[PDB]
RNA sequence: GUUUGACCUCAAAUCAGGUAGGAGUACCCGCUGAACUUAAGCAUAUCAAUAAGCGGAGGAAAAGAAACCAACCGGGAUUGCCUUAGUAACGGCGAGUGAAGCGGCAAAAGCUCAAAUUUGAAAUCUGGUACCUUCGGUGCCCGAGUUGUAAUUUGGAGAGGGCAACUUUGGGGCCGUUCCUUGUCUAUGUUCCUUGGAACAGGACGUCAUAGAGGGUGAGAAUCCCGUGUGGCGAGGAGUGCGGUUCUUUGUAAAGUGCCUUCGAAGAGUCGAGUUGUUUGGGAAUGCAGCUCUAAGUGGGUGGUAAAUUCCAUCUAAAGCUAAAUAU
RNA sequence: AGUGAACGUAGGUUGGGGCCUCGCAAGAGGUGCACAAUCGACCGAUCCUGAUGUCUUCGGAUGGAUUUGAGUAAGAGCAUA
RNA sequence: AUCCGGGUUGAAGACAUUGUCAGGUGGGGAGUUUGGCUGGGGCGGCACAUCUGUUAAACGAUAACGCAGAUGUCCUAAGGGG
RNA sequence: AUGAAAGUGUGGCCUAUCGAUCCUUUAGUCCCUCGGAAUUUGAGGCUAGAGGUGCCAGAAAAGUUACCACAGGGAUAACUGG
């Protein structure tokens, strides 16, 4: 809700703001129940890729900082990295544990 | 080759712009083609207008925001209200925004009676059945023109408290340049000690 | 080791039917690419993302229905003009260059695939042959194709299942009118005199005029001729804009609409990152390209100062079709 | 980022055409546009001053400064040649 | 004129090759530059930025590759006060 | 600061001893900006310095031509004449 003033925070005129409908192109990346179970599978058959054992290789090392480190590099951007390895803990985790 | 006392001049001529000029000769040529253009457009398209029913919309930009304009196609939502179909609208001859969602109820209103204007209005011919000759109103956008909405009244009461506007402005500008400072200076000295002590 | 038959990949033929070059190039889509010149010198810059060179189209081309703009009370494909603006920005921050959004207007119109089990029936398509009512149609026959051709779905959605009521539809033949290509017809002084080779010149008396545009005729001709003006009557094409108009008849099959329930696939050597080169007004990098790396699924891009943490807004990339306003 | 033009008769002073008054006229007196000099006032900037207050670090009243601006102070401009 | 495998034969081998980026070398080649004043240019010089005295003709100004010289520093004292 | 004080002192008793933009760096300030909204680095700004241009109002720069060239010049040399 805007506050009626032309500076500020909320910032200006109060209409009746309310309201739309939600987009179905705003679900565009949703797992669902296919894409969930192919993707699945497919790791399956087969092969984490070379540097996805090099970064499982120095997490049970040299922890993460090293991982990402590593990850960013090999990898574009930091928020890849970061993903990157929390996916190779939660394998790591599935498959090692117990 | 500067000056005795004159103004610094921009003139962007050191191309072979001689050979792109474009003088409009054309313009009383194109004027009679456009009009010739739009006559044999409205006797193709024979007792329909020329322009589709626009929806009434707010122009963005704070500069501009003051006033309305008609917008491109009226709305999946404003058709909805109105009673008729997206697939309808468009072959009665109303242009339909899939794009644009509303957020504002006084502009809903405005566009759902403007549909409800127009379809009063238009007498739309059977498939098959009988043609009634109606002789063509020829600009729609002419017949449902855009009012510009007058949101007060000529003279009003002094209804005072006398919280001095400028002051008023002056503080919320100090708000905004003051939130996330205060919040840091909430998050230590306030709590984060606080969490700790007793 | 043989018998015959498949399949896959690759061949051959003066094999049945087909298609490509070349020309032109004003305008259009690309690639490649200078120097003169400007800077009062000159190497970055500039000329110029121009000339030249090469590849490729059409009557237009390209673009285009958002991985957009924005920050608003938000707008809503594309192109063009007016404007923004000689501005924000760039730049031996010198010379010089230099956009975009909003706003008014011109014209306006939207859409298609991939990813789904038709699976109680490859429903699909080329070809050959015969016959017909021949830009095609039907029967039969070989082939393509399940390594996926049709029906359904395109994100605005939508699909499956459930319940409940309606509401709307197709084909051609025949003139008129439509758009082009032409043909023909449609008034008025050649009266008098004078100079002259000729009167189309001067003077007199008229005539027509919706025709005194223009040209011809032995000198300046509305009235001599062709035409001009105004209407008319023809013939020949392109016909779906509509009117009249008559055979049907699709249909037992397709479309929109409401409430519930489960779902709701959405494009990878790509996006993105580093680096090199180029380019841009785009500045710790605007686009493009090479090389190395190379994602994700509440995901990805963008939000014009690099990063980390936190939110927010806005779209939906890596697949595709599309007249007019514009150029000439 | 911002802020944003009247202490006063929109100021005082010396000039100032023209007009008004007394006059025969010489003149004196008054009112004085433009413009000129000058002293001020007002707006923004810079340097301080730092009231009532208060999300206790925000707010910046109030009053100064051999500082500064292509400013205000009964608008001159736009279009065309 | 022996059977089997249908790996033509023999070298070389994850080096080299090629691709991209990076350092060196690279007048073989490309582009361009190569002060000024000046008793012609050049060789000298600086009269090119400054300072003292004279030229300079008793205000000021005043030239020449005129004259005699000077500067690109030095000093917490060689500054300030007593 | 000095001095009892009057006072004198904004470098050298006076006349010389020095340097733009762009760039980089420093000093200042509870400053402004990074434009969807926050914080901390980071960058950018505002006011005053410094790193320098001696061709000193401040290009980034070696020769050679007797193979030579063009625009000019009697503003200027090599011959005559005065």
């Amino acid at each position: 809700v805007k506050t009626g003033i032309a500076i500020g925070l909320n910032k200006g005129k109060k209409v009746t703001s309310m309201t739309p409908a939600p987009k179905i192109s705003y679900k565009k990346g949703a797992a669902s129940n296919r894409t969930k179970f192919v993707r699945s599978l497919v790791r399956e058959i087969a092969g984490l890729s070379p540097y996805e054992r090099r970064l499982i290789d120095l997490i049970r090392n040299s922890g993460e900082k090293r991982a990402r480190k590593v990850a960013k590099k090999r990898l574009g951007s930091f928020t890849r990295a970061k993903a990157k390895v929390e996916e190779m803990n939660n394998i790591i985790a599935a498959s090692r544990r117990h | 080759a500067i000056s005795k006392n004159l103004p610094i001049l921009k003139n962007h001529f050191r191309k072979h712009w001689q050979e792109r000029v474009k003088v409009h000769f054309d313009q009383a040529g194109k004027k009679v083609s456009r009009r010739n253009a739009r006559a044999t457009r409205a006797a193709k398209i024979a007792p329909r207008p020329l322009d589709l029913l626009r929806p009434v919309v707010r122009a963005p930009t704070v500069k501009y925001n003051r006033k309305v304009r008609a917008g491109r196609g009226f709305t999946l939502a404003e058709v909805k209200a109105a009673g008729l179909t997206a697939a309808y609208a468009r072959t009665i001859g109303i242009a339909v925004d899939h794009r644009r969602q509303n957020r504002n109820q006084e502009i809903f209103d405005a566009n759902v009676q403007r549909l409800k204007e127009y379809q009063s209005k238009i007498i739309v011919f059977p498939r098959n059945g009988k043609a009634p000759e109606a002789e063509q109103v020829l600009s729609a956008a002419a017949t449902f023109p855009i009012a510009q909405p007058a949101t007060d009244v000529e003279a009003r009461a002094v209804q005072d408290n006398g919280e001095s506007a400028f002051r008023t402005l002056r503080l919320a500008r100090s708000e905004k340049k003051f939130r996330g400072i205060r919040e840091k200076r909430a998050r230590e000295k306030a709590e984060a000690e606080a969490e700790k002590k007793k």
